[PDB]
């Protein structure tokens, strides 16, 4: 089987893919990176011919909701390193990925699917 | 009526058109890549990809 041709992610494939990747017991509870995004956008990339262009999410503090309507992986703060560290050797956790400094990790959410939260609540990120 | 028969199988996501090796469809749309059919099987819509097809 060839591969498929590229596409944008529309918001039924979103909706599709992302219970099939909760199905098959991806992404949840997994611990958020840099890295790890890309390594999803690269998945899904060269396995679906997903432009990699759909994953982001919201920045404030707190649960970061995806700006892609459709995608239900949210980003929920973990409670829980120095910079060094950090430079020299790829600690997988969003401490400083992230701007905020939080540790987020992945959360199936399917009400995302229902509602638009990052649109609704934060419009000014669009 | 243009029609195109499957020359792979294709397993779809929600919006797209499944399908078998062998089977024939209709062309609805033939713009881009990604195209828009309907089974002459099950009369069933979707998108599917064109690489995987030929007149």
């Amino acid at each position: 089987r060839p591969k498929v041709p590229l596409r944008t992610m529309s918001y039924k494939l979103a909706i599709d893919m992302s219970h099939f990747i909760k199905e098959k017991g991806g992404l949840e509870g997994i611990y958020y990176s840099a890295r790890r995004h890309r390594i999803l956008d690269i998945y899904l990339e060269k396995e679906e011919g997903i432009i990699p262009d759909w994953q982001d999410y919201t920045s404030g503090p707190g649960i970061r909701y995806p700006k892609t309507f459709g995608w239900l992986w949210k980003l929920v703060p973990v409670n829980v390193e120095d910079e060094e560290h950090y430079l020299m050797h790829p600690a997988q956790t969003s401490q400083w990925d992230d701007p905020w400094g939080e540790v987020l990790a992945w959360k199936f959410d399917p009400t995302l699917a229902y509602t638009y939260e990052a649109y609704v609540r934060y419009p000014e990120e669009f | 009526d243009i029609i195109v028969v499957a020359l792979y199988d294709y397993e779809g996501w929600w919006g797209d058109l499944s399908f078998q090796k062998g089977d024939q469809m209709v062309v609805l749309e033939e713009s881009g890549e990604w195209w828009k059919a309907r089974s002459l099987a099950t009369r069933k819509e979707g998108y599917i990809p064109s690489n995987y097809v030929a007149r």
